[PDB]
RNA sequence: UUAGGCGGCCACAGCGGUGGGGUUGCCUCCCGUACCCAUCCCGAACACGGAAGAUAAGCCCACCAGCGUUCCGGGGAGUACUGGAGUGCGCGAGCCUCUGGGAAACCCGGUUCGCCGCCACC
RNA sequence: CGGCGAAGAGUGCAAGAGCAAAAGAUAGCUUGACAGUGUUCUUCCCAACGAGGAACGCUGACGCGAAAGCGUGGUCUAGCG
RNA sequence: GGAUUAAGUGUAAUCCUCUGAAGGUGGUCUCGAGCCCUAGACAGCCGGGAUGUUGGCUUAGAAGCAGCCAUCAUUUAAAGA
RNA sequence: CCUGUCAAACUCCAAACUUACAGACGCCGUUU
């Protein structure tokens, strides 16, 4: 904290596992919630989660923000309706500032070539408009779920539309 | 009709696995003076606990047959012990030789078995053309119609000289 | 590192239907004097390879020295001599269009 | 077909014909009548047949001059099983003294001759009969010592056509022996691995063969 | 070639599947090891010798589209993206207009179960 | 012993690339890992610069093959003064 | 010619440079969407908010309105356990 | 079998575009 210079695509590749090693795990809970197995497909009802946005959460703001999402989501009685999705991974790891590689900026460091950003946490990507975290069931209530995602939106460095059903 | 009949081709008898003749030149005396020919083959895998870590192996493994010297041999041979000559004892394909088995991993190789039915006894049974199948050339393959069946293999043998059990 | 097989990567490689062997016919085919002859390695060959860098462009063949015809980019350099070398066999194509 | 994401091979391949990667090998030594695009003296096999062909390549073609197969042997000569070495000496043999020589054997053709000094003339040829030839390419088959395969060359060798090959890969004779051993030169045919199956109990006749291959070396007809 | 050999392009040719064909003309399967030659052991294969018997395999011929592939119609889509220009808009990120190009996924319907060259051949 | 089994078991060594009647395996034979002298490319894109390297010849002498032919070291790019 | 804006927003192409991201306004103009209306809407506006009975259970309480079960009947112009 | 995602050191695909050569038009050159 704060991501700033975190989420802003201003580099490219890797994740790579190859490459790299000291990766911090996740701390987004399960993606799959709700009940599976059963095709949820069949709903009234629709869904949500639109960036509207450019890109990468980092695996802290998707998993307080996803889960505090489910948290209310938990009124539609436990296990009873709906199942929760989550689109895109947090596969991308970032580095910051090792005082050895170049100067200045981020991704740079000291000297010239040297200590790339060492690893330090992952953050998913996303573009103007793909769908964050999607499902739904029949119309529970008005639309708790939609009221889901209300907070899940705002804990998001973007401005997430409810999209209507 | 006679075509469909089933004859036993090739079987072929076998020791188990280790040196053999280890204090002298034996092991191998038996198979012979038993089935007329004498076999030996080889091993590969190195590593073995108890086992040697040769990889090149003088392991034991033998015999074969033809028709008809596995005829005379497979007289004699079966009624031998068979607490059950035959049940689930083979399988679909015709015959078999086997005892208990072991969770090993099987079924992606060409599968030659461990299986010890008697000194590991192969009767392998087939009709018909089938030659077709194994030689080299347009190769073919059974029809999985004229292939042999347990039932019919679980016959045959057993009508001359021993009871299926 | 620093060799022959330099950056290459996708130049060089001849992928998945093409890969094996290639036919006789092409290095065998023979061309005369100044004929227009395109330039290029194709893969799975061994043999009568020019460099990497030219390659895909023309050059006109002139006598054969061995089995090998002198022909590689007779053609210039960027925009500058026709300081030519060649040593590529038929098995790298001819023809013009 | 599949996801068109492979390619396949084929072409003679697919369904088998011709190999590649061998008849490749063929062709490279310029052999046939004249020029060709692929040149053999073919053997091949059959159940209870052994057949001889023998020519150069087309773009769509891959004619033959001359052919053997016993099979028409016996136009002359004698009605015995064709599954056998003898009777795959005399044809490859038989094929040789048509292919070999007659229409034209090795490259012999009206005009001036390939360049290099060669005439041939009837007769033995002058300034050597090395020149006649013609590769002899199994076609998928397995070369093993004395086999048919290189029996059809034995024959179809000392048919006039020079082919290479190596000595000593071939059956001897007696399998296929030669009348006398002092002189190589002699239309030799044998069929003793059967003879002396039964010494001669009765049924096999090798000694008819012999009689076919005096047929052969001499003026006959096609 | 009422069945062959050598190829070119190298899946439009692949995978799977149905039907038909010969018996002495072909290809095989097939039959058999005296020989040339052969199996770290097996004439299995390779090699040779040969036709008692078959079309059942293969192969050749006709055909099927379920999968894979190729191309095409229509839709997506003149969308996404983009070369050139603009005292057009927007706090900005970015967007728009004019001009010249122009996609992919996927869906529905067709296409494709090879095409071609030389040679030999009832 | 049989059956299934296009390749998940190779090619000295990084990585990438090449290869199936082979460049891989097995067997046998053999010393071309030869002497001499070139052409060309590379080193150094374009664009001059050495050692080194490579491709491709010829002259001479060999090896293996029926023969075409292959062999100017180890399939190619590091292993040099 | 036409329309929006009431904040001095703004009168700032680009940018170290011109900030502003995930305070308020029934001032006014313009555009869209849902529902309700001449079987008369809003005000729509004005006025009123029945008996068994505090229904049974539960509970400290549970009286239309924590929760579970039931949701009848009466008197009605009408009024849900 | 249905279903949820990715790649600087992945690729069954695949641009715009850059590029060798040639012809054409243009432009240029033979008192510059």
């Amino acid at each position: 904290r704060p991501a700033r210079c975190y989420r802003y695509q201003k580099n490219k590749p890797y994740p790579k596992s190859r490459y790299n090693r000291a990766v911090p795990d996740s701390k987004i809970r399960i993606y799959d919630l709700g009940k599976k197995k059963a095709t949820v497909d069949e709903f009234p009802l629709c869904v949500h989660l639109v960036s509207n946005e450019l890109e990468q959460l980092s695996s802290e703001a998707l998993e307080a923000a996803r889960i505090c999402a489910n948290k209310y989501m938990t009124t539609v009685s436990g296990r009873d309706a709906f199942h929760l999705r989550v689109r895109v991974h947090p596969f991308h790891v970032l580095r910051i500032n090792k005082m050895l590689s170049c100067a200045g900026a981020d991704r740079l460091q000291q000297g010239m070539r040297g200590a790339w950003g060492k690893p330090h946490g992952l953050a998913a990507r996303v573009d103007i408009g793909q769908i964050i975290f999607s499902v739904r069931t029949k119309d529970s209530n008005k639309d708790v779920v939609v009221e889901g995602l209300r907070r899940a939106r705002y804990k998001f460095p973007g401005q997430q539309k409810i999209i209507l059903s | 009709n006679p075509m469909r009949d089933l004859k036993i081709e090739k079987l072929v008898l076998n020791i188990s696995v280790g040196e053999s003749g280890d204090r002298l030149t034996r092991a191998s005396k038996v198979l012979e003076q038993l089935s007329g020919q004498t076999p030996v083959q080889s091993k590969a895998r190195y590593t073995v606990r108890t086992f040697g870590i040769r990889r090149n192996e003088k392991i034991a493994v033998h015999v074969t047959v033809r028709g008809p010297k596995a005829e005379e041999i497979l007289e004699r041979g079966l009624k031998v012990k068979e607490y059950q000559l035959r049940d689930r004892n083979f399988s679909a394909t015709g015959n078999f030789g086997f005892g208990i088995d072991e969770h090993i991993d099987l079924g992606i190789k060409y599968d030659p078995s461990i299986g010890i039915f008697g000194m590991d006894f192969y009767v392998v049974m087939n009709r018909p053309g089938a030659r077709v199948t194994r030689r080299k050339r347009c190769k073919g393959t059974v029809g999985n119609s004229h292939k042999t069946t347990k039932e019919d293999t679980v016959s045959w043998f057993k009508q001359k000289y021993d009871a299926d059990v | 590192s620093h060799g022959y097989r330099s950056r290459t990567r996708y130049m060089f490689q001849r992928d998945f239907r093409k890969h094996g062997a290639v036919h006789l016919s092409t290095y065998l085919k023979v061309y005369k004097v100044g004929d227009i002859v395109d330039i290029k390695a194709n893969g799975s060959i061994q043999k009568g390879m020019p460099h990497k860098f030219y390659q895909g462009k023309t050059g006109v063949v002139y006598n054969v020295t061995k089995s090998s015809v002198g022909v590689i980019i007779n053609k210039m350099v960027g925009n500058r001599y026709l300081e030519k070398r060649l040593n590529l066999r038929v098995e790298h194509i001819k023809h013009s269009k | 077909a599949y996801s068109s994401r492979f390619q396949t091979p084929f072409r003679r391949r697919r369904e088998g014909k011709t190999d590649y990667y061998q008849r490749k090998r063929l062709v490279t030594q310029h052999k046939a009548k004249y020029n060709t695009p692929k040149y053999r003296l073919v053997v091949r096999f059959t159940n209870k047949d052994i057949i001889c062909q023998i020519i150069s390549s087309t773009i769509t073609g891959d004619v033959v001059l001359a052919a053997a197969y016993s099979h028409e042997l016996p136009r002359y000569g004698i009605t015995h099983g064709l599954t056998n070495w003898a009777a795959a000496y005399a044809t490859g043999l038989l094929i040789a003294r048509r292919t070999l020589q007659r229409l034209g054997l090795d490259e012999t053709y009206k005009g001036v001759e390939e360049v290099e000094g060669e005439y041939e003339l009837t007769e033995a040829v002058e300034d050597g009969p090395r020149p006649f030839k013609v590769f002899l390419d199994i076609g998928l088959q397995r070369t093993t010592t004395g086999a048919r395969v290189f029996g059809a060359l034995k024959g179809a060798s000392d048919g006039g056509l020079y082919v290479p090959h190596s000595e000593n890969r071939f059956p001897g004779w007696d399998f296929e022996t030669e009348e006398i051993d002092p002189e190589l030169l002699r239309s030799y045919i044998f069929g003793g691995h059967v003879s002396q199956y039964m010494e001669e109990l009765a049924d096999d006749d090798e000694e008819r063969f012999s009689e076919l291959f005096k047929g052969y070396l001499a003026d006959d007809i096609d």
